[PDB]
RNA sequence: AAUGGGUCAGCGACUUAUAUUCAGUGGCAAGCUUAACCGUAUAGGGUAGGCGUAGCGAAAGCGAGUCUUAAUAGGGCGUU
RNA sequence: ACCAAACCGAUGCAAACUCCGAAUACCCAGAAGUGCCGAGCAUGGGAGACACACGGCGGGUGCUAACGUCCGUCGUGAAAAGGGAAACAACCCAGACCGCCAGCUAAGGUCCCAAAGUUGUGGUUAAGUGGUAAACGAUGUGGGAAGGCUUAGACAGCUA
RNA sequence: GGGGCUCAAACCACACACCGAAGCUGCGGGUGUCACGUAAGUGACGCGGUAGAGGAGCGUUCUGUAAGCCUGUGAAGGUG
RNA sequence: UCCUAAAGAGUAACGGAGGAGUACGAAGGUGCGCUCAGACCGGUCGGAAAUCGGUCGCAGAGUAUAAAGGCAAAAGCGCGCUUGACUGCGAGACAGACACGUCGAGCAGGUACGAAAGUAGGUCUUAGUGAUCCGGUGGUUCUGUAUGGAAGGGCCAUCGCUCAACGGAUAAAAGGUACUCCGGGGAUAACAGGCUGAUACCGCCCAAGAGUUCAUAUCGACGGCGGUGUUUGGCACCUCGAUGUCGGCUCAUCACAUCCUGGGGCUGAAGCCGGUCCCAAGGGUAUGGCUGUUCGCCAUUUAAAGUGGUACGCGAGCUGG
RNA sequence: GCUUGACGAUCAUAGAGCGUUGGAACCACCUGAUCCCUUCCCGAACUCAGAAGUGAAACGACGCAUCGCCGAUGGUAGUGUGGGGUCUCCCCAUGUGAGAGUAGGUCAUCGUCAAGC
C-alpha cells in the first residue's frame, strides 16, 4: 500500500552520436538489451554495452530484416 | 552585400541566446548601428533577434 | 504595527606566540641556513641539526630507475 | 418468446498503452564575422554560499483552491536605482561613472488636478457600460448571410 | 486615483503630431582595461551592486630622521 | 524497475505502482541439433481440458525471480563433452564531489569444447548488499630493538559480525517534568489578523413530481450556476527582545439577508387569520429558574423578543465563575 | 542474350493469396540401406550408395490489386521565438509542421561465380 521507493536513473543511452569520431575503446551506447546491436567494429559487452574495436566515426545505420538499429564504425 | 542593423530595444531581459545574437552581430547598446555583411551565417543572427533591431540595408 | 537605540562626551571588538603553506620582495646559489651557546654582545663565531641535490617499493633492498609479475610483456610512480 | 464470449462493421479513451510521430532542445564536424580584447581549459591563493521569493511557460500534489507546496525551464528581485502600472521586492520599459536651466525616444500617455491632441476620418455604444461577474432570461440596438409569406391584394384591428 | 466625461475625455479601427526615463545623443570632467606611443598620448570598449575576492589611499599616537625645524613677536587644544 | 520526467543525461514530493537482502556445479562454457504457445475438432473412465497426428498457423510461449528494455546467430529448448564461475594484467571509455561503481578490445601463461574459422574472464540485462578499526585462519622474499631464532609487525589470500538510522557516533544507551531552568525562533503550532472558499451560509437556472385539477399560490427530486466571507477547515504571510482566553457587566457602532411597526403584489387571500415575494434600516427590539456558560431547555411576558460585522467589538473600563 | 543453381546487396512498392507453366541439363521428390552415420523410438530428419521413374508435393518463372504494405498534394493538430487576450484556455506575427485519411502505387530492383541455350 505505502509507497516510496525509486532506484538510482542508471545514466543510459547514447553516448557518442552518429558523425563522431572515436577511440578504440570508447563506449557507444549504455543500453538495457539491445536497442542497437552491434555493427562492423563495435562489440556487445556483457550488459549489452556498445563498444568501439577500432577507430572511425559513428554511422548508426538501420539495416537488414528484423528492422535493427545498428551502430557501427567506419574507418573514416 | 553590406547590411545595417540598429539595436532599438533593450537587453535586459532577453534570453541568453538572443542576445548572443545581438553581441555577435556587433552592436553594443540602443540606437548603434553597424555594417555587416550579407553572409547567410549574419542573416541568422539578424533572424533570431528580428524583434530587437532595426535591418534597413 | 519585527529587533535595537533618550541624548551627548569618553571607552568598547580580528590580537599575540609558536609551527607551517602560498604570493610578493631581497640575499646567497648545487647548495642554502644556523639552534642552543661563546661573544670587549644587533658584529664575529658556532653548520649539531633542518631543507635541497633521486626515486621506487609495505619493506629487505635496488637505484635513473624501481615496484607488481612466471615475464627482458603490459601498467603505476620517477628521471636534462 | 430468455441468454449469449467471439469474430464483422461503426464509435470513443490513458501518466505507468504505442502501428506512428514533431517543433524545440542535446551531441559532433566544418565555416564567415563579432567578442573589449577576450570568451573556453588547467593549476594554484582567498572566499562566500549550501532558509530563496515572485512572475511567465511545462507538470505532480490540492479543489487544474491559496501570496499552498514540490520539480523542470526562462525572467526579475535578492544584490538595481530611474520611468509606467494611483499607492504596489518579484509586472512593463529600461540597467544610474560625475556635472548641464540642451535634444530625441521606450513603456505608458496627451480635458483639469499634471507634461503632451478638447487632433483628424469612418463607425459603435445611453449603461456612467467604460469604471467588478456565471448559468440562464429579454421586440435593447448595429452589421452580414439566407428561406417563404410578398397587390389573383399578406402580419393585428369594422359591415353573414 | 479624484474632478468630471455621453457626435466622448468610453469602445473598435486607421492616420499624423506631441509628451515621457538616470535609456540614447550633444557638451564638459574623472576613472578601469587593452592596444599603440623615443613614453604626453592618443584611440577603442567599459565604469548599479549584497556576501565576497583583488588594488590603491587618508587620518590619529609612538620611535627614527631630531642636540634638526617651528614656537611666548605666541605651541597643542577649543571656536568661527 | 516503471511513471511523474518536459523525445540526450539528470530531476522533487509523507506523489503514483510494484520488488530485492537471492538462487545455480548447472540454471556456467562449448559443439551439434530443435521451435513455442493458441483456436480447431476428436468421444467406450479425463471430455473445455492431459497422451499425439498437427490443418490453419502468422511470437500471444518461454526466459530462476519485480518491472522495463530485449531475444532466429534466438538470449528460448534438448543432447554430448566439460570448468573460462581461469591466473597476471589491461589500451580505452561510461559514470561520477569523494569513497565507491560499470563495460572492455588486446597481450602472456595455461585450459574447455569444435574437423576448423572461432567462442569461452560466469548467468538475456539492470536488485540479491556493508566502509574502516579490531580480532581468526593459510602462505610469504620482508622485518624481526646486542647477535642467531622466536614473539609481534608488514604484504598477499581469506573468515567473523554488526553496523537494515544500510557513508557505519560507543564494545555497551529507557523515561518523567504541571517543580523546572537557559538560549534562540514568528525558519514553526495555539489566539486574532491576512490569501483561498473545500466546507458552511444565502440566492438563482431547468422542473420529474404534489398541490383532489393546475409545475410556478406553496413546496420541489435529479442535476447546474453563482454571491458572501457568516464557520469548520487548508496555508504558514504578521506578531514568540509577549498582539494576555470563553462568558457576564458597562458602553456601543455599522450592514440589511426586516423581528415589530410602515407601503405593496400574487394567492389554493369570503372576514379574523395567514403563506410567499417585493419596497423600506426611522424608532424600538423581555425578565427569570438551571448551568461558568455562549447556546440550549423550561417558566412567564411583549407589538417584537431579528440575523450578522466590529481583534468570534469592548480586561492601559470592571469581573474572574 | 535467356534458364537453373550457389552466394550476397536491400528488407513488404520485395509479402500473403489465387491461377498458368517448368524436367534435358539443374534441383526437388524418388530406390535401397549392406557400409560410414542417426533416431529421448528413425533410413519420414541426419547419412551413404545410386539412376529405375515423377515434376504430384516442394521450389522457380510468368499473371492478377480483392488482402497486406507503401503513399502524395492540400488542410488540420502540435510547436521555437515575439506580442496579445475574455488566461484552468486560445489568438496574432514569424519559422516549422505531423499522425490519420484521400487520390494514387506495388505481384520488386540489383551484383559475383558456375554450368547449359
Amino acid at each position: 500500500t505505502r509507497n516510496g521507493r525509486d532506484s538510482e536513473s542508471k545514466r543510459l543511452g547514447v553516448k557518442l552520436f552518429g558523425g563522431q569520431a572515436v577511440k578504440a575503446g570508447n563506449i557507444l551506447v549504455r543500453l538495457r538489451g539491445t536497442k542497437f546491436h552491434a555493427g562492423y567494429g563495435v562489440g556487445l559487452g556483457k550488459d549489452h554495452t556498445l563498444f568501439a574495436k577500432v577507430d572511425g566515426v559513428v554511422k548508426f545505420e538501420t539495416k537488414g530484416a528484423f528492422g535493427r538499429k545498428y551502430v557501427s564504425i567506419v574507418a573514416a | 552585400a553590406t547590411v545595417k542593423v540598429t539595436l532599438v530595444k533593450s537587453l535586459n531581459g532577453r534570453l541568453a541566446n538572443h542576445k548572443a545574437c545581438v553581441k555577435g552581430l556587433g552592436l553594443r547598446r540602443i540606437n548603434h548601428t553597424v555594417e555587416v555583411q550579407d553572409t547567410p551565417e549574419n542573416r541568422g543572427m539578424i533572424n533570431k533577434a528580428y524583434y530587437l533591431l532595426r535591418v534597413e540595408g
